[PDB]
């Protein structure tokens, strides 16, 4: 019964994963030395790579499961789950930025043309970066049985990371992309036509974002500190596990391949 | 265009002082300068080269660490700090300015000199000529010789010629093997091939006559050699 | 422009009137000979090899 | 009369066809038959110029097969060294509207001029550390489409009002005017031996000049729409023509007649830019359709294409030795074709 | 390195030019570029008398925003030859004088120019500011006569509002396409103030629509 289930959904994961870092891998291709002069595409290169490491730590994970081991395999297990945790965090960060700049590019179009600094992209994706790495080697170190599994240690970073997670990233993504439909709908859908891929891609990301990227989140953070009964811990795992398998894998085509302006 | 330097004079040893050079007349900020030493006795020798834009900058062995060269753009001067000042640095210092692209002519102009006074690897370069006496209207070829191939992989031989008429800062002839610069007679012709390389003039006038020098831009640090004096 | 227009173009006309005409058979076997003359210092016909080449590296 | 002199126009007109068709003994593809085609020969990019940063609108080579011009929509002329993508030179110019750049056999000058009506001689070769105006020509009372320069002191520039002109760069007046071409002459291409130049207009009229009579010799018709690329043949003896309707055309000036068409059903844009080969074996033609057809000049067949450019190819040139094809595109990318 | 010393100071003069270029390019990057046009007399000069031979180009700043504004009108050419070179402007200012009705007819001209241009394959998403100035010699004439003077097509009033409504209407609807560019329509006279507003906005949403192509969203 649940094994089966559990079996369907690892097989699942594999294949969306194969998929996810096949894309992810074709997005980094297509934007190496040319299609930059736009403000929306170094947000997009970390986003793939970011993602691109996310997947293959998935699809790693998940062939480390299928060859079990006792000793050796555990830490290189250990050390990559770490490392796709901090691809999930810095990934969520840059749906993030990415949702606030397309909102502030219409909230203050004068600004974004002709005040933007040209780098401003670049050293803000190298602060998000900077940032993830320090809190998930913060996370690491805290929760590790490979250098320190202090339990209390461990809970307390969690809640710091899911209270910064849930009181910055949700908030800011959400009210950016509020703003940006409301914004839209209330200063231009009234005299052109209505732009309704505008409003069909802006509620795709929302969607996707909210029920399939923040579940790992909320359940790696909270869920896992709050006594769940067996036999329900690992369903939630492999739901929020598929869910952000299958947003990442997506994230491509919601973001450059609608938006492929010169390659059209 | 004309590069007037400034400072220098009787400094006691161990001292410092700061060479300076305006340059007016031309494009400052899109040239690469040098400076040169000449002993009162000697011939020329290399001292520092900045590039355009404050980006490469090169010394000597024999200079480096209490010799620093700077430039100022919107200023139209160039500066050159020296401290612990040693008996071999008394000389006559000349501003040389250049620039480099492709068909460039390097070391096109020099600066008038200033002097100074002290109290008290590398390519050789050397010609086996000295104090030539010759008549107007006959023909010469001195020739100088270089330790390896000044031959570079993309064909060009970077071997300048100089001639330094007495009581004037030297001025450039042939900016590298077999190419004559400008407002020089077509009678100069340089030549040469492999390691081997020489100056012929054609029918010699009576002002040309004064020391030569053959100066490799190969590698750094550039490398002058011996002059070859001509006289009547 | 009323008159001396017209007259002005017919005297243009007439001046590639008199131009002397060749065979083209003529002129084409000239071109071919021209053509097949000049065929070996031709790189962008014949891929010269990389020794000669400036544009190989 | 009037009704006489448009009568008299006519008769000379068929008299002309007459005498033109009566020595068109054979068309060159009946002629170029039994031979060994040039083959399917494809070439590959060797450097890509990349300093651009608006449309690429002319090129020109150096007579040492190295130094290159070009001019793009930014403001600003660039002289390349293509053997090591080097940027020697980069010009800025009063005006960004310029359509064509020349490049002096001896080196010493560029010239540049579009919607500004002025022809501009730059100075590469000054005493001190830069490019210089020299004089601008001013005299045109349209955009400048082309210009080509004769020597250091004669350049002769095609122009949006009907007429080509010959200058005299030290004074900067026209020496001699070429007038008598309907429509706005597109470009210009000086005979190998600098006496003579043709010149296409919108007319779809191709006119051979003399340069120091200042007479048309010659005028050769045939396209449909306007021409754009007008290029000497190396004998001096022909020259080919693009135009809009999608057809390269090989005209002769000793047969004054139109020697073949190249073209192909799959081609409808129009044609940019042409130029020649080295022995005159291919025909490099600019389309609209981003890419660059290489037609063997004797049959009416491509010898390849060689495509690379994402927007639509503006300018070709081709060196003087023959060792290599750049070409310019509105992606304002440069490609040595080798 | 297998380069010579002078090779490596030409390759450090190149990446300086490149960085020049690289700043220019940013710098215009930040500028809007707009194509003026329209008929000569037709209010032109009042139009540009606001702020500020071949193209006579003009520079004008409002609000910390820079505009390079191009007249092109006296290049009297084949324009399908040249019109390309003003693909990826901001926008086009076309000027039209309403009173020009009755002085072979210069309204229709004007339309069949706008008609021309505003359909252009260049031209088929770039926004059109579309300014009819001489109002007051509109209301003067309309004084005088009404529109159905030289125009027997028009059945309405001969009041000023009405009339002008009307060939505002006209000339909005010559463009096959509304569905991919947006017409602006302004009402001007010698003495307004309030002109370089409009022009204003109009720059600013083609801005917000550049941006949402930009991104992808459009
Ligand atoms: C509080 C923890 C870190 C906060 C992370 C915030 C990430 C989103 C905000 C920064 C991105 C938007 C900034 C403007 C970028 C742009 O539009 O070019
Ligand atoms: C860290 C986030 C960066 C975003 C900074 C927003 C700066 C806005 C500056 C004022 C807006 C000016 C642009 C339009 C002019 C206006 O406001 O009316
Ligand atoms: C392992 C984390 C590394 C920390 C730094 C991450 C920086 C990623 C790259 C960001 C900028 C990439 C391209 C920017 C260049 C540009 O501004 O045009």
């Amino acid at each position: 019964t649940v094994h089966t289930a559990y079996l369907v959904l690892s097989s699942l994961a594999m294949f969306t994963c194969l998929c996810g870092m096949a894309g992810n891998s074709m997005v980094i291709w297509l934007l190496g030395f040319r299609m930059h002069r736009n403000p929306f595409c170094i947000y997009i290169l970390n986003l793939a790579a970011a993602d691109l490491l996310f997947l293959f730590s998935m699809a790693s994970t998940l062939s480390l499961e299928t060859q079990p081991l006792v000793n050796t395999t555990d830490k290189v297990h250990e050390l990559m789950k770490r490392l796709m945790y901090f691809a999930y965090t810095v990934g969520l960060s840059l749906l993030t930025a990415i949702s606030t700049q397309r909102c502030l590019s219409v909230l203050f179009p004068i600004w974004f043309k002709c005040h933007r600094p040209r780098h401003l992209s670049a050293w803000v994706c190298g602060l998000l970066w900077t940032l993830c790495l320090l809190m998930n080697g913060l996370t690491s170190s805290f929760c590790s049985k490979f250098l320190k599994f202090n339990e209390d240690r461990c809970f307390r970073v969690d809640m710091v990371q899911a209270a910064l997670i849930m009181g910055v990233l949700t908030p800011v993504m959400t009210l950016s992309s509020l703003t940006l439909f409301v914004w839209v709908r209330r200063s231009s859908q009234q005299w052109r036509r209505q732009p309704t891929r505008l409003f069909v891609v802006v509620l795709a990301s929302v969607l996707v974002f909210l029920i399939c990227s923040l579940p790992l989140s909320i359940y790696w953070f909270v869920l896992y500190w709050l006594s769940l009964p067996p036999e329900m811990q690992v369903l939630c795992f492999s739901l929020s596990r598929l869910s952000s398998s299958v947003s990442s894998s997506a994230n491509p085509v919601i973001y450059f391949l609608v938006g492929s302006r010169r390659s059209h | 265009v004309q590069l007037v330097e400034s400072g220098g004079g009787l400094v006691q040893p161990g001292g410092s002082r700061k060479l300076s050079c305006s340059a007016s007349g031309f494009a400052f900020s899109s040239f690469g300068m040098h400076w040169v030493r000449q002993a009162p006795e000697k011939g020329l020798e290399w001292v520092a080269y900045i590039s355009s834009g404050s980006g490469t900058i090169y010394y000597a062995d024999t200079v480096k660490g209490r010799f620093t060269i700077s430039r100022d753009d919107p200023k139209n001067t160039l500066f050159l700090q020296m401290t612990s000042l040693r008996s071999e640095d008394t000389a006559m210092y000349y501003c040389v300015r250049s620039i480099y692209y492709y068909g460039s002519s390097p070391f096109d102009f020099w600066g008038q000199g200033t002097t100074l006074t002290v109290s008290s690897s590398d390519i050789v370069m050397t010609q086996a000529t000295s104090s030539v006496p010759v008549t107007p209207g006959e023909s010469v070829s001195i020739s100088c010789r270089s330790s390896k191939s000044l031959l570079h992989s993309n064909g060009n031989t970077y071997l300048y010629w100089f001639l330094q008429r007495p009581g004037q800062s030297p001025q450039l002839l042939i900016y590298r093997m077999s190419n004559l610069a400008s407002g020089v007679p077509d009678r100069f012709s340089g030549s040469g091939s492999g390691t081997a390389f020489t100056l012929t003039i054609s029918r010699l006038e009576a002002e040309d006559v004064g020391v030569y020098y053959c100066m490799q831009h190969l590698e750094y640090p550039l490398t002058f050699g011996a002059g070859t004096k001509l006289e009547l | 422009a009323s008159i001396a227009q017209a007259r002005k173009l017919v005297e243009q006309l007439k001046m590639e009137a008199n131009i002397d005409r060749i065979k083209v058979s003529k002129a084409a076997a000239d071109l071919m000979a021209y053509c097949e003359a000049h065929a070996k210092e031709d790189p962008l016909l014949t891929p010269v090899p990389a020794s000669e080449n400036p544009f190989r590296e | 009369e009037l009704d006489q002199l448009r009568q008299e126009a006519e008769q000379l007109k068929n008299q002309i066809r007459d005498a033109r068709k009566a020595c068109a003994d054979a068309t060159l593809s009946q002629i170029t038959n039994n031979i060994d085609p040039v083959g399917r020969i494809q070439m590959r990019t060797r450097r890509t110029l990349r300093g651009h940063l608006a449309k690429i609108y002319a090129m020109h080579w150096g007579t040492d097969s190295r130094l290159l011009v070009s001019a793009s929509q930014d403001g600003k002329l660039i002289i390349w060294d293509s053997y090591t993508t080097n940027k020697v030179h980069a010009i800025p110019l009063r005006s960004s509207w310029v359509m064509t750049c020349a490049y002096a056999p001896s080196g010493n000058y560029v010239a540049c001029g579009g919607l500004d009506n002025i022809c501009s001689i730059y100075n590469l070769k000054t005493r001190e550390g830069n490019v210089r105006v020299s004089r601008e020509l001013a005299g045109h009372t349209g955009y400048l489409s082309c210009c080509r320069f004769l020597d250091d002191n004669q350049i002769v520039t095609s122009s949006g009002d009907t007429t080509c002109a010959l200058w005299d760069i030290e004074t900067g007046q026209q020496t001699t005017t070429f007038t008598g071409h309907t429509g706005d002459v597109m470009s210009l291409s000086l005979a190998p031996d600098t006496r003579l130049f043709v010149s296409g207009a919108c007319d779809a009229s191709a006119k051979l000049w003399d340069v120091r009579e200042g007479m048309c010799r010659q005028t050769f018709t045939g396209h449909e729409s306007d021409i754009n690329a007008i290029c000497f043949f190396p004998n001096g003896n022909a020259f080919a023509t693009g135009s809009d309707d999608a057809t390269c055309r090989l005209f002769d000036l000793r047969a004054d007649q139109e020697l073949m068409t190249y073209s192909h059903d799959n081609i409808i844009c129009g044609i940019t830019s042409v130029s020649f080969s080295k022995s005159g074996r291919l025909l490099l033609a600019g389309y609209d359709d981003f890419n660059c057809n290489v037609w063997d000049a004797l049959k009416a067949d491509r010898a390849g294409v060689l495509a690379g450019h994402d927007n639509r190819v503006s300018c070709l040139g081709v060196t003087d030795d023959g060792m290599a094809v750049a070409t310019g595109s509105w992606d304002s990318f440069l490609k040595i074709w080798n | 390195c297998t380069l010579s010393a002078e090779d490596k100071a030409a390759v450090e003069r190149s990446k300086m030019i490149d960085r020049n270029l690289r700043e220019d390019g940013e710098k215009a990057a930040r500028e809007v570029k707009l194509l003026l046009l329209g008929a000569g007399e037709s209010g032109k000069s009042t139009i540009v008398k606001q702020m500020k031979t071949g193209i006579v180009e003009t520079h004008f700043t409002f609000k910390d925003l820079h505009f390079k504004m191009f007249d092109v009108g006296a290049q009297r050419s084949e324009r399908k030859k040249w019109i390309h070179c003003f693909e990826g402007v901001a926008a086009i200012i076309f000027c039209v004088a309403l009173s020009d009705y009755d002085l072979m007819n210069r309204m229709h001209e004007s339309m069949k120019l706008f008609d021309s241009i505003c359909n252009n394959k260049w031209f088929t998403d770039t926004s059109i500011i579309l300014f009819l100035n001489k109002k007051d010699l509109f209301e003067e004439k309309i004084k005088k006569s009404p529109l159905t003077i030289c125009y027997q097509e028009y059945a309405g009033s001969n009041t000023y509002e009405e009339a002008a409504a009307y060939i505002q209407c006209q000339f909005e609807d010559l463009n096959k396409r509304k569905d991919t560019k947006e017409i602006y329509t302004h009402f001007t006279c010698s003495t307004d103030t309030k002109n370089v507003q409009f022009v204003f906005d109009a720059v600013t949403d083609v801005i917000i629509k550049n941006n949402l192509k930009d991104c992808g969203l459009f």
